[PDB]
């Protein structure tokens, strides 16, 4: 009656992008960004991994709200050090380690029965 | 009604186990433990599932419209 | 490899119980979460009820027929069908498959998911085919007719995310345990008297050494070793869960960094 | 339009200025059919 | 004009489906019909448990 449509979990709505980049007041060189149609399932990886980051200062992530699927990252970065590049790092890593694991998975799985 | 499709909880098909509950039943005289075991129902959200589970449709089909 | 270890203790065609081995415990989270929701299957999506005198409602069948398994291999070259240039629903999109039963016997008529018949175009991909891992070969017992009792439906199964509809949901219960010997303490056991003796041993701590007693606590230790369990429906083999997962995972990872490509245009 | 009786398997037609009873039966109960424009369902 | 509207609306909060549609004469011979609406209802948020 009043419940939202389930897409609007992942579907982007109108004029909604994935990524919103606001420059932080707070600390200098710090960023927060909005990420659209995305849970903790992106959230808590991409943060854990801007953590493995030696040049990464501070790292968090937080869903204001359970009802609407979208979630803010605090990143800042040290100076000499776009925190935009950190997040790219992070993602590539992130890949990175899935390709691995995923190529991992599959020849440990024909070297299996039943 | 009639034996829930999947559980609710985890989301194992059982819908298709109904039948072969109440004959692990009847023809191997089999206790419900056991019964529920053989179906490859271990974890006990399924085992309730299928277990908690009374067919009603059973009766309503004694109607005759 | 290089990366993140893999040790298939287990496999069949509907468990795998492996080891994430030089993994992060956010990543493992996050691949359990993506085999969890994000996963594509194929699904009744639609119905359309011509005759229905049996005893259950129209939309009860219809959601019994929602939560059936179907055969979701190449489900990669279909389509959503918001993402379809066609009218509603085509071939490429969406698989239409009917259902026509009656009493027939006097006894009562069973409708099973076998009864289902693909009506659209498969074109070669692997789709729709309602899974039966049933012994006899029925498959999910969606519903029961009398003696005069008819149920004429047809069906369009629509690609779908768990994440919209727990009907899409290509996974059972993913098993989940790290640290069985708790030496990273992120669980303060509850007890009576003996702490040990009244929680069961877990079966992983077969897979790990035991701590000493004259050793202190290792607070830099992290957690590495993950033992999982994937169970599947049907809709999707195992490997092909964990797999795709991954890949999806990997896949919604890459969006993210090709957003941060598309935010330099000025 | 067309009805259908209770407690009987009948197809009466009688429109208006008829109504009860049935045909070959007896009983006044008589139910509307089902219509003829399908309608569809979300299996969700 | 030569008639006064005397119809039954669909209740204004609710929805449904026309399950089952009822036509019987009275007892004084007065023809008089129950209509019965399906809706169902998936739990909500504020729903009573
Ligand atoms: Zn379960
Ligand atoms: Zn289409
Ligand atoms: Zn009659």
């Amino acid at each position: 009656m009043n419940a939202p449509d389930r897409f609007e979990l992942f579907l982007l709505g109108e004029g909604e992008s994935k990524l919103k980049i606001d420059p932080d007041t707070k600390a200098p060189n710090a960023v927060v960004i909005t990420f659209e149609k995305e849970d903790h399932t992106l959230g808590n990886l991409i943060r854990a991994e801007l953590l493995n980051d030696r040049k990464v200062l501070f790292a968090a992530y937080k869903v204001e709200h359970p009802f609407f699927a979208r979630f803010k990252l605090r990143i800042q970065t040290t100076e000499g050090y776009d925190p935009k590049d950190a997040l790219k790092n992070a993602c590539n890593s992130i890949i990175n380690k899935l390709g691995a694991l995923k190529t991992n998975f599959e020849t440990e799985w024909n070297l299996q029965t039943l | 009604m009639i034996v829930p499709v999947r559980c609710f909880s985890c989301g194992k098909v059982v819908g298709d186990k109904w039948e072969s509950y109440l004959n692990l039943l009847q023809e191997d005289e089999l206790d419900e433990g056991t019964a529920l075991s053989r179906l490859g129902l271990k974890r006990y959200c399924c085992r309730r599932m299928i277990l908690t589970h009374v067919d009603l449709i059973e009766k309503f089909l004694r109607y005759n419209p | 490899e290089e990366g993140p270890q893999v040790k298939i203790r287990e496999a069949s065609k509907d468990n795998v119980d492996f080891i994430l081995s030089n993994v992060d415990l956010a990543m493992a989270n996050s691949l359990r979460r993506v085999m969890i929701a994000e996963i594509p299957t194929l699904a009744i999506d639609s119905v359309e009820v011509e005759t229905n005198t049996t005893v259950l409602a129209d939309e009860f069948i219809a959601h019994r027929l929602g939560l059936i398994p179907l055969q979701s291999m190449d489900i990669e070259q279909l389509e959503y069908s918001r993402d379809c240039f066609c009218e509603d629903h085509c071939d490429k999109c969406s698989v239409v498959l009917t259902l026509q039963a009656f009493g027939e016997s006097e006894s009562t008529t069973n409708v099973y998911s076998k009864d289902l018949v693909i009506v659209s175009n498969l074109m070669g991909r692997n789709i729709g085919h309602p899974i039966i891992q049933d012994k006899e070969g029925n498959g999910v017992l969606i519903c029961k007719l009398r003696k005069g009792q008819e149920l004429k439906l047809t069906c369009v199964a629509k690609k779908g995310i768990a994440k919209e509809h727990a009907k899409w949901g290509p996974a059972a219960a993913i098993e989940f345990e790290y640290d069985p010997w708790n030496k990273l303490k992120h669980t303060d056991y509850w007890y009576e008297q003996d702490s040990a003796k009244e929680w069961p041993q877990s079966k992983n701590c077969e897979y790990e050494d035991p701590p000493n007693e004259g050793d202190p606590f290792d607070y830099k230790a992290q957690a590495d070793t993950f033992y999982m369990n994937v169970e599947s429906v049907g809709s999707i083999p195992v490997d092909q869960v964990v797999v795709r997962g991954i890949d999806t995972l990997q896949k919604k990872v890459a969006s993210i960094l090709l957003a941060l490509t598309q935010m330099d245009q000025d | 339009l067309k009805y259908i009786c209770a407690e009987c398997s009948s197809k009466l037609s009688l429109s208006r200025t008829d109504a009860v009873r049935c045909k070959d039966c007896g009983h006044r109960i008589l139910l509307k059919a089902r219509t003829k424009r399908l309608v569809q369902f979300e299996a969700r | 004009h030569s008639k006064r509207d005397a119809s039954t609306p669909l209740r204004s909060t609710e929805n449904g489906i026309v399950d089952q549609v009822l036509v019987t004469t009275n007892q004084d011979g007065l023809k008089f019909v129950k209509v019965r609406v399906r809706t169902t209802k998936i739990p909500q948020i504020g729903d009573k448990f």
